[PDB]
C-alpha cells in the first residue's frame, strides 16, 4: 500500500493504520 | 296524492333527472363554453369549477322555465319541438331509420340534440380562443425577438390575458350573449 | 399490407408535405441572412428571426386552404375506413 | 339441502376469482391499450372479473395443496409475480416510447425541459403517437392470445397455492435490456442528426457571425421526421422478435 | 306469473344488470371510442363523462333492440340463443379458441363472454388509433412549425386546441363517428 | 321541534351549502386571489392548497358572520341587500328580463346570484392583474441582467423564486392582503 | 364555414402585425448599431415602444374582441 | 361511551382533523420548507412528496404531543397558538369580528398566516447558498467561453455535494424542531 | 378469522401501506439513484419514470422479503432491527430525546431512516454525475477549440453519454451493486 | 381604465430605470462591474419595489 | 429585517470574492494556456471556496435555529 | 383564376375546371 | 379586386367569378 | 380605400363592392 | 381624418364611409 | 388637438369626430 | 392544370385522370 | 399639459380637452 | 413638478391642476 | 428632499407639496 | 405521373399499373 | 418503376415482383 | 431485385432466396 | 443623511424631515 | 460607525441616529 | 474588530457597539 | 486565530471575545 | 495542524482552540 | 494486482493485503 | 500521514490527533 | 449476400450458415 | 463468418465456436 | 477470440478459459 | 487473460487469482 497512490478507500487507510 | 304507477314513474324519472339534463339541455353548451374558457385563460384550476358548474344550472334553470311550465300545466311535445328546432334533423333521421327501418322520437332526437349542442360548443370556444393564442404568440414573439431564449411567455401571458378578459367584461357579457342567443327569440 | 401500417405511413408522408414548405422557407431565410452577416459583419440575430416569422406567417397563411382539404379527405378516409373496420 | 353446498361452492369460486384479479391488476396497468385513462373504473373491473372466471373455469389455472401457511407470504408472491409479468409483457410499448422520446429530445421540442426540469416541454408527442403506433400494431398482430399464454405459462411456472423463488441477477437486467433495444432502434435518427448538426458545426466554423441554433433546430426536424417516414418498413418484424425475446425472458426468470 | 323461482331469477339478473350490460354489450366499444376522441382533443374534462356514457348507453340500446324485444317477449312474459348468436357474431375466433377448456363451434357465453369483451375492447382501440393520426399531424405540424420559428420555451398544447377543434367541427366530427359506428353494427 | 315541510327546506338547504358557497359568499375573491398569489410567486403545489382554501373559507365565514347573525325573511332581505352592495346591477336587471320574460323593483334572488358571481370573479381577475405586476417586473428585471451578462442558456426562473419571496415577505405579504380584502369586502 | 378560414386569416395577420412594431424596431437598433452592450439599447427601444404603443394594442385587441363576441352573438 | 353529543363532536372534530392539522398547527411550515429545499437543490420530484409529506407529518406529531397530553387541553392550544402567531394580526381579526382572551377563530387564520410568511423567509435564506453557487458557476463557464453550456445541468452535483458537506437535512430537521421545541 | 379488532388493525396497516413503503423501505434509496442517473445522462424521459419507480418497488420488495418471512409478532422487531442496522443512531436519539443505549422507538426512528436514506442517496446521485458533466465539458472544450462557438453541446452530448451508458451496460451493474449493497443475490 | 394604464406604464417605466443603470454603467470587468452595481442599488430597487407594491396595496384597500 | 439586508449583501459579497480571482486571473495555444490556468486556479481555491460556502451554510442554519 | 398562380384555393380550382 | 392579387377572401374570389 | 394592404376588414371590401 | 397613415380601428372606417 | 400623431386613442378620436 | 406546380390537389390528379 | 409629450394619461387628455 | 417629465403619479397630476 | 429625481417616494412628493 | 422521385402517391402509382 | 429510387412502397416492390 | 440494394427489405430478402 | 446618495430608505428620509 | 461606507444594515442607521 | 470592511454580522456590529 | 482572514464564523468571533 | 488555509473542519477549530 | 491504476476492485486490494 | 491537504477525511484528521 | 455492411439480418446470418 | 469484423453478434459468436 | 477487443460478453471469456 | 486489459470483469479477476 503506497501513500501516493491515484485511487484509495477507506479499506486503504485502516489497512495502512 | 298521487296513483301507484304514475308514482313509480315519476320517482323514476327524478331518478334519471341528473342525467336527462347533463345529455338533454342547454348546460352542455355553458358548461362545455365556461370550461373553455378556463383552459384558454391558462388557469389549472382557479375559477374553481364547482362555481362555474353551479352558474351553467342556474342558466340552465333560465333556459328552460318556459319548456318546465309549459309541462307544468302535456309538455313533451314542446320538449320534442325545443329539440327539433335546436337540433339537425338528419342525424335524427338516420337514428330514425336505426329503428325497424316528421315524428322525431324523444329517444332519436337526444343523441342528435347532445351532438349538435356539442359541435357548437366547440365551434364557439374556438372563436374564443383565438384572441388569447394571438396574446400568447405576441409576447413570446417579443421576447424571443428580445433576445431571451428562455423565460417562457407562458409565466408573462397570464397577466395579460387577465386583464384583457376584465376589459372586454368577459364572462357577464358572453353569458348575455349565450343566454340571447339561446332564449331571447 | 397491413392497413394499419398503411394509414401510419400515410399520416408521415402527410405530416412530411405539410411541413416541408415553412420549414424550407425558414432554414433558406436563416442561412441567407447569416451569409449577409457574415459578410457585412453586423452581428446582429434579430433581423434573421423577424424575417423568418413574416415569411413563415405569410406561408401559412397562403396554404390554408390546400392544408385543409388535404386533411378532410384524409379524414373522410379514415372514416371509410371505419366504416368497415 | 343442497343449496348450502351451492352455496359454498360460489363463495369458493369468488375466492379464486379473487386471486386471479389480484394477479392480473398488475398486468391491466402497465398495458398502453387498456390503460386507466380510456376505461372508466366501472368497466374496468367487470372486465378483469370476466377475464379471470374464463380463465379459471378454462382449466387453465394451477393451483397446488394450499402449503404456505400464513397468506400474506402467497400475497406478496402473487404481487411480485404480477408485477414481473406486467414488465415483461410492457416492453415493446415502453421501448418505442423511449424511442420516441428521445428523437423529440433529439429534434429538440423538449429542449426546453431538457435544461430546466421545471417548466418548458415535459410532455412528448411524437413519443405518444410511436407508442399508440405499437400498441395497435401488436394489438392486432395477435397480442391478446400472446398476452393470455404468457398468464397461463405464470400460472404454470409458479402455481397459485405454492411458493416459487426468483432469479435476481435475471430481473435485474430489465432496464439494460429496455435501454439497449431503445438505443439500437433509434441508432439511424439519433447518427443522422447528430452528423447533421457535426456539419452545422463546421459551416458555423466558416460562418462566424451566424445564428446556427435556430437554422440547426430546422433542419433537425425536418431531417428527423424524413428519416422517421423513410424507416416505415423495419417496425413490423420487431413486435414478433419481442413475442419470442420476452417469452424466453420470462421463462428465464424463476429457478423452473 | 313468477310464483317463487322465476322471481328469485329475474331479481337477480336484474340486480347483475349493471355489470352484464357493461361488460356484455355495445356499450364498452362506444364509451371507450368516445374516450380518446375526448382525450385526442387535447382536453381533459371539457366535455363531462356522464354525457358521453349516456350517449353511448342510447347508441346501445338502440343495437340491443332486437335481442331486447325477443328476451322480453320469451322470459318475461329463446333470447339466450339470440345473444349467443350475436356474440359469434361480434366476436373474435382464436380468443374463443383458447378461452375453450383444451385438446385443440364456441359456445357456453360463460367462456364466450371474455372473448367478446377482449374483442370489443381490441377493435375499440383500433378505432381510437385510427381517429387519432389527423390530431398528432397536427400537434407535429405545429411543432416543426414553432421550431422552425425558434421558440422552443412554449409547448404547442397552448395552439394545438384551436386547431383540432376546427379540424372537427370541419369534419362535423360526431354526428359521422356515431353514422360510422352504427352502419358497422347494423348490416341486415 | 321542526314541522314535517319545515325540516325538509332546512335539510335541503344544508345539503345545497357546498354549492350556495360556491355560487358566490366572498369566498370565490379570496381563493382565487391566494391561489393566483400562488402561482404568481412561481410555485406550483409549496402553499397547501387546502389551507389556502381554509383560510380563505374563514375569512368568508367572518364577512358573513352579520348575514347569519340578522337571519335567526330577515335574512333572505339583508342578502339580497349584501348582494346588490356587491354586484353589478345591470347585468342582474338582464337576467331578471330573460327570467320573467326594463323595470324597477327590488330584485329577484335566482337573477341576483349569477351576476354576483360574475362581478365577484372579474373583480378577482383585477386584483390579480394588480398583484401579478411586481412579480412579472422582478422576472423581467433579472432577465434583463442575466441577457446583459452574457448567459444565453440560464433559466430567469431559477434564480427570481428568492428575489420575489424576499420582496414578499419584506411587504409583509399575506397580512396586509387579507386586510385589503376584508376592508373592501367590510363596512365602516 | 368560410368564416372559420377568415378568422384564422385575422388571427394570422393581426399576430404579424402585432409583432411588426416591436420586431421590427428593435431589429432597426441592431442593425444601426451593428453597422459601426446592444442588448441593453435594444431594450430600452421596446420598452419605450410598447409604452408608446400599448393604447393602440388595447384598443385593437378589444375591438378584436368585440367583433368576436358579435360573430357568437347569434352564429 | 359518549352517548349523546360528545359522540357528535368527536366525529366532526375528527371529520375535520386533517384540514384542521393542516391548517392549524406546524405542519404547514416543515411541508413548504421540505418542498422548498427540493425546487432550490434542482429536483424535479426526485425526494417524492409522500416522503416529505410523511416526514413532516411525524415532526408535527412530535411537535403535538404536550398538546394531546394535555388533554382543558383548549387553554394550552390557545396558549401555544399565542406564543407562535403574530398578536397584531390576530387583534385586527378580533375587531372585525365582534365590531384579551383572543378568540379561537382569530387565531388560527393568523397563526396560518404568520406559518406562511415564517417558512418563506426560511426558504429565502436556503436559497442564498444554492443561488451563489449557480452565479459562480455561471460566471465561470462565461469566461471560459462556454457561452452556450448549460449551467443547470453542471451545477447540480456542486450544489448536491454542497447540501451533503452540509448534512442537510439532518440539520435542518434539528433546526425546525428546535425553534418549534423547548417550550 | 380476524374477528374483532386484529381486523382493524390489518385494514387500517393495508391502507397506510403506500405512505409505509415510501417513507419506510428502502424504496426511497433506489427511487433517488435512479432519478438521479436518469438526469444524470441529460435526458428527463430515456427511461419512463412509471418504469423506475417499478423498478425500485420490485427491488424493495425483495429486500423487505426476508423480513416478512422472518415476521412469521417477530416481525416489528426484526424491522425495528433493520432500521437500526441502517441508519444514524445520533440522530434516532435526538428524534427520541426530543419525545420525551435502551432502545429505539418507530415513531423516533423513521425520520432518522429517510433522512439518512435521502443524504445517501444524494452522496451516490454526487458520485455518479462527474463523468458526464466530464464527457459534457470535453464536447464543449472540443468545439471551442475548433472554433465553432455558437453551436450548443446539449444536443451533441446525450447521444454519446446514451450510446456509452447502454453500450457498457450501466442499468444493470447499478443494480445488482445497489441490491448487492443492501443485501446478498443467490 | 385609468388606473389599470397607469400601473402599466408604471410597470413599464420601473422595467425601463432598472434596466437603465447597471447596463449603462472585458467580460469579466462587466460582470464586476454589474456586481458592484448590485450591492450598491440593492437598497434603492428593494424600497422603490416596496413602494410600488404599497400603491398597489392602497388601490386594493381603495378598490 | 437585519439579518435580511446582512444576508443578501454577504450572498454578494460572496459572488464578488469567488467570481474575482479566475476572472483576475484569466481575463487580466489560443485556446489551451487559458483553459489551464483557469483550470488550476480553480482547483487550487476549490477548496477555500468550499469553506467559506460551507462557513456561510452553518451560519444560515444557526440563524434558521435561532428564528 | 390565372393558371400560373402559385397556389389555388379549392374554389379557383373548381372554376378554372 | 386585382387579379395579381396575394391573398384574396372568399368573397373576393366570389366577386371575380 | 387603397388597395395596397393586406386581407381588409370586411367593411373595406363590401364598401369597395 | 388621414388615409396614409397606420391600420386604424373601425370608427376610423365608419367616419370616412 | 393633433390630428397627426403616432397614437390615436379612442378619447382622441372621438373629440375630432 | 399544369403538370409541375406546387401543390396536386387530389382534385387536381382526378381531373388530369 | 403639453400635446407634444410622449405619453398622456386619460386624466391628462380630459383635463386638455 | 416638472412638466415635461415622464410618467407621472395621479397626485402628481391633480397638483397641477 | 430635491426634485428632477427619477423616481419619487409617496412620502417625498407629500413633503415636497 | 412522370416521376415523382421524392414521394410515392398512391395515385400515380396505381395510373401507371 | 425504376430500381435506383426512394422508399419504392411495398405495392412497387411486389410489382416488381 | 439488385445486389447491392438501397435498403434491405424482408421481401427483397425472400425474394433472393 | 446626506440627499446626494440615493441609499434612502424610508429611516433615512423620515430623519431628514 | 461611518456615513461614507456602502449599503448599512437598519441597525447601523438606528444607532447612528 | 475593523470598520472600515464590508458588510458584517449584527454580531460584530452590536459588540462595537 | 486569523483575526483578518476576510471570511466570518460564529466560533472565531466567540473565542476572540 | 497547518493553522492556516488549507482546510477548517470544526475538529481543526476546536484542536486549535 | 496493480493497486496503483483507477481499476483497482476490492478483490484486488484483499489479495494485495 | 502527510500533509495531503486536497481534503482531509475524518479518520486521517483523527490520526493525525 | 455481400460481407459489406458488417450489420446484417439474422436471415441474412441463417443463409450463411 | 469473418474474425476481424466490428461485429460480433451472439449467434456469429457461436457459430464461430 | 483476440483479447483486443470491448467488453466481450461472458461467452467469449468463458469459451477463452 | 492480461492484466493490462480495458474492464476488469470480476470473472477475468478471479481467474487470474
Amino acid at each position: 500500500f503506497p501513500t501516493d497512490s491515484l485511487v484509495s478507500s477507506p479499506r486503504a487507510e485502516k489497512a495502512r493504520l | 296524492m298521487l296513483s301507484d304507477m304514475s308514482l313509480i314513474a315519476t320517482l323514476s324519472f327524478f331518478t334519471l333527472l341528473p342525467f336527462l339534463v347533463a345529455a338533454g339541455t342547454c348546460y352542455i353548451k355553458f358548461s362545455i363554453v365556461f370550461v373553455m374558457v378556463r383552459n384558454a385563460l391558462g388557469l389549472q384550476q382557479v375559477p374553481s369549477n364547482m362555481t362555474l358548474n353551479g352558474i351553467a344550472l342556474i342558466m340552465a334553470l333560465f333556459v328552460m322555465k318556459p319548456i318546465i311550465e309549459a309541462g307544468y300545466e302535456s309538455g313533451l311535445m314542446e320538449y320534442k319541438q325545443y329539440l327539433k328546432k335546436h337540433t339537425d334533423l338528419e342525424l335524427a333521421r338516420f337514428f330514425q331509420r336505426s329503428e325497424e327501418e316528421n315524428d322525431y322520437s324523444l329517444f332519436s332526437l337526444l343523441p342528435a340534440y347532445a351532438l349538435s349542442e356539442i359541435k357548437d360548443a366547440f365551434k364557439i370556444g374556438f372563436y374564443l380562443y383565438l384572441p388569447f393564442v394571438v396574446v400568447d404568440l405576441v409576447i413570446s414573439s417579443i421576447l424571443l425577438a428580445l433576445g431571451m431564449m428562455m423565460m417562457s411567455p407562458i409565466t408573462i401571458s397570464v397577466p395579460i390575458k387577465l386583464v384583457l378578459f376584465v376589459a372586454l367584461d368577459g364572462w357577464g357579457i358572453l353569458s348575455k350573449a349565450l343566454i340571447e342567443q339561446y332564449i331571447n327569440i | 399490407m397491413s392497413d394499419i401500417v398503411y394509414m401510419g405511413n400515410k399520416a408521415l408522408y402527410l405530416i412530411l408535405i405539410f411541413s416541408l414548405w415553412p420549414v424550407g422557407i425558414a432554414t433558406v431565410i436563416g442561412l441567407s441572412i447569416g451569409l449577409l452577416q457574415t459578410v457585412t459583419q453586423l452581428q446582429e440575430q434579430t433581423l434573421p428571426f423577424g424575417i423568418k416569422l413574416i415569411g413563415v406567417s405569410i406561408s401559412l397563411l397562403l396554404l390554408s386552404g390546400w392544408y385543409g382539404e388535404v386533411l378532410l379527405s384524409f379524414c373522410h378516409e379514415i372514416m371509410f375506413l371505419i366504416k368497415s373496420g | 339441502m343442497d343449496i348450502s353446498s351451492w352455496f359454498e361452492s360460489i363463495h369458493v369460486f369468488l375466492i379464486l376469482l379473487n386471486g386471479v384479479f389480484f394477479r392480473l391488476a398488475p398486468l391491466f396497468f402497465f398495458l398502453p391499450f387498456l390503460n386507466n385513462g380510456i376505461i372508466s373504473p366501472s368497466i374496468r373491473i367487470p372486465v378483469i372479473f370476466l377475464v379471470a372466471s374464463g380463465l379459471i373455469t378454462s382449466g387453465k389455472v394451477d393451483i397446488g395443496s394450499s402449503v404456505f401457511e400464513h397468506v400474506y407470504f402467497l400475497m406478496f408472491k402473487e404481487i411480485i409475480v404480477g408485477l414481473l409479468l406486467s414488465f415483461c409483457l410492457s416492453l415493446p410499448f415502453w421501448i418505442f416510447h423511449a424511442v420516441g422520446s428521445i428523437i423529440d429530445n433529439q429534434r429538440g421540442a423538449t429542449l426546453s425541459s431538457s435544461i430546466d426540469p421545471a417548466n418548458g416541454v415535459d410532455t412528448s408527442e411524437l413519443a405518444k403517437f410511436f407508442n399508440l403506433f405499437s400498441a395497435v400494431v401488436f394489438l392486432y398482430s395477435g397480442g391478446m392470445v400472446f398476452i393470455l399464454e404468457s398468464i397461463q405459462l405464470s400460472y404454470n411456472i409458479c402455481p397459485l397455492f405454492s411458493q416459487c423463488s426468483f432469479r435476481i441477477s435475471n430481473i435485474l437486467t430489465f432496464l439494460t435490456l429496455l435501454a439497449s433495444q431503445a438505443v439500437i432502434l433509434a441508432s439511424p435518427v439519433m447518427i443522422v442528426l447528430l452528423l447533421s448538426e457535426v456539419l452545422l458545426g463546421v459551416l458555423s466554423r466558416f460562418a462566424p457571425q451566424m445564428n446556427a441554433f435556430s437554422v440547426s433546430l430546422t433542419i433537425k426536424s425536418l431531417l428527423a421526421i424524413f428519416i422517421i417516414f423513410i424507416c416505415s418498413s423495419t417496425i413490423y418484424f420487431s413486435k414478433v422478435q419481442f413475442f419470442l425475446g420476452e417469452h424466453k425472458f420470462f421463462t428465464n426468470l424463476f429457478v423452473r
